[PDB]
RNA sequence: AUGCGAAAGCAGUUGAAGACAAGUGCUUGUCGUUCGUUAAAAUGGCCU
């Protein structure tokens, strides 16, 4: 209703329904509360972001996320989270943006060493290498878009 | 230190220091912080007395001042804002947005 | 340092006080790090050039 | 049009005449695409752009410099992303490095 | 060199030795460039094994 | 004004509404009208200057004699041209590399 | 170069009149002139 979305788009928002609104919104208000919220547990956060919703739910909460907190506290997060989910999560990426690939650099911080998978980490090296050759390229593309002696002549007029 | 990289920029900032040298406040764009300068991290509240380490304004600070080890003075654009701090509640607020 | 940081990674991030005991790693990478772009400018107005007088 | 070379001969061919048209419609794919597998159509940019650059800043003012500004928009998004993109490349290399030291 | 090239293209077709002079630098910039690249890379672990 | 103060020099655009020359040059006397001369800075300047920018055509200072005799001006490229009246004929003196 | 913005950028901007000079009444220029808008040259370098 109107009343309340004008509430999502007024600044302050104090405290009960910043902890659970998440669960209710989850359509076009669930845009408007994404997109303008002052606080945002990561809880619902990352369990939202994680859901294979993708109505570019990806980029809009990767982007405000990141806006809006800390890398160290993402990446205890996430820890607190499973490992199912984020393989399927980066399954989709890698199949198919500075957000998501920060936010990839991210989850490589929380699973750290242990749990990894052989053919799917060298599906992502494939991936990764590619898209990095595409890089470059594009980065020498921009570059370069901001990028006497007559001994004898044998030659003639028309008169 | 302390090294955030938000992905965003803000060219407004303010910060504050208690003449303790224990308590720090740092009012990035719409939201001040107190931290503790041994660990440089929120105040976390064991007691959870509604001391909460972040303080999310009306508008982005762009001033902050402490008086004494009681009342903190911020200005946004918009507003002056008194508030206490032995009471987490603002005291005063004086409208500045016309001028 | 490759091969030492690979297998002797767990003990390290066991002790805390990282920076500060890596500290010359640190600043030397970061200092190659920012030389990277202005690197990457040269390169690419060097190619323009070598192009330029090599297509005849 | 697919191999590099003839795409130099073709090139100087249509100085010698269509240039701009290319010129603009390379752009908008582009400025559309930053991420197209193909590398062909940037081997068409780069090697206009490398051979003819004076005369091709200097023939259009305004919807040539406009969509020049929106595309290099985009590719500075892609410079801006691309250092930690290449760290995170390291990252999986010497995850995989670990991952020999445990099988072995 | 950035300017040097700027302003002396015209030459550079016409001396020869400056053109190899040139094909070193390259070399050296090519060079330089990767190794600055897995350079990036340690430091990229340096950021994991934090 | 001259440094004794007893003489003023003046410039005067009348000559540019009566005629393609444009300034008119007028030292005078103050306390008394002992002297009065005047005469078209076109006169004055070179004959190379007409077809350069309007930069060496630019006046930019002014200086006179004690005794009348000498007159100093200084343009916009640097070059000063010192007048002696009784002739009404110059020197060129040239050092600053602006105006 | 304006506004906005982060050290990125995003939008916006380049109007007339008057005057005078040169050129053949007409072409170009110029302005120690106006209002209107968010608007490269005079061989000539640093004291004891």
């Amino acid at each position: 209703p109107k009343t309340l979305t004008f509430l999502l788009t007024h600044p302050l928002f104090p405290l009960s329904r910043t902890r659970n609104l998440l669960s209710l919104l989850r359509p076009r208000l669930f845009k408007q509360a994404i997109v303008t919220c002052p606080n945002l547990p990561l809880n619902e956060l990352l369990e939202e972001l994680f859901s294979i919703r993708n109505r570019e739910l990806l980029l809009d909460i990767s982007f405000r996320i990141l806006q809006d907190f800390t890398r160290d506290s993402i990446k205890q997060e996430m820890k607190k989270l499973s490992k199912l989910d984020v393989q399927n999560f980066i399954e989709f990426i890698t199949s198919g943006s500075t957000q998501l690939f920060q936010l990839l650099s991210l989850v490589l911080d929380s699973i750290g060493l242990f749990s990894l998978e052989g053919a799917l980490l060298e599906n992502l090296t494939l991936y990764i290498d590619k898209q990095v050759e595409i890089a470059e390229r594009n980065t020498e593309l921009w570059n370069l878009i901001d990028t006497a002696l007559p001994t004898y002549t044998m030659e003639y007029l028309d008169i | 230190i302390s090294l955030p990289n938000f992905n965003h920029f803000s060219n407004s900032v303010s910060l504050a220091w208690s003449q303790d040298g224990s308590l720090i406040f740092h009012g990035f764009d719409d939201k001040l912080q107190i931290l503790d300068f041994d660990t440089f991290k929120k105040f976390e509240s064991l007691e959870n007395t509604k001391t909460v380490s972040e303080f999310t304004l009306d508008s982005e600070i762009q001033t902050v001042k402490l008086i004494n080890d009681t009342n903190l003075i911020v200005a946004t654009r918009t507003t002056l804002n008194a508030i206490n701090l032995l009471r987490g509640q603002v005291i005063n607020s004086f409208d500045l947005y016309p001028f | 340092v490759k091969w030492c940081l690979i297998i002797h990674g767990g003990y390290l991030v066991s002790i805390p006080n990282l920076m500060s005991t890596l500290s010359s790693l640190h600043s030397t990478l970061k200092r190659r790090s920012d030389l990277l772009p202005r690197l990457l400018a040269l390169d690419a107005r060097l190619d323009c050039t070598i192009n330029k007088f090599k297509t005849l | 049009w697919t191999e590099p070379e003839i795409k130099k001969f073709i090139l100087t061919k249509i100085n010698t005449v269509h240039l701009s048209k290319i010129f603009l419609t390379i752009s908008k794919s582009i400025t559309q695409n930053p991420w197209n597998e193909e590398n062909l159509l940037p081997l068409w940019l780069k090697w206009l752009l490398t051979l003819k650059s004076g005369e091709l800043n200097s023939i259009k003012d305004k919807h040539t410099k406009k969509n020049c500004k929106h595309l290099k928009s985009a590719l500075r998004s892609s410079e801006e992303i691309l250092p930690v993109l290449l760290g995170i490349q390291g990252r999986l290399e010497m995850l995989r490095r670990q991952a020999k030291l445990r099988e072995d | 060199v950035a300017v040097v090239l700027e302003l002396y293209g015209n030459t550079l077709e016409s001396s020869p030795v400056l053109q190899e002079l040139m094909i070193d630098l390259k070399t050296k910039v090519r060079h330089e460039i990767h190794k600055s690249k897995e350079a990036q890379r340690i430091e990229g672990m340096l950021q994991l094994l934090t | 004004i001259s440094s004794n103060g007893k003489l003023l020099a003046h410039m005067c655009k009348d000559v540019s509404t009566k005629d393609h020359e444009h300034k008119s040059i007028s030292v005078v006397s103050l306390f008394d009208d002992s002297v009065n001369l005047s005469f078209p800075l076109g006169s004055i300047l070179s004959s190379q200057t007409q077809s350069l920018s309007y930069n060496t055509r630019y006046v930019s200072s002014m200086a006179i004699d004690n005794m009348g005799q000498q007159l100093a001006v200084g343009f916009a490229s640097g070059v000063i041209s010192i007048v002696s009246l009784a002739d009404l004929q110059i020197r060129l003196l040239k050092w600053h590399i602006d105006s």
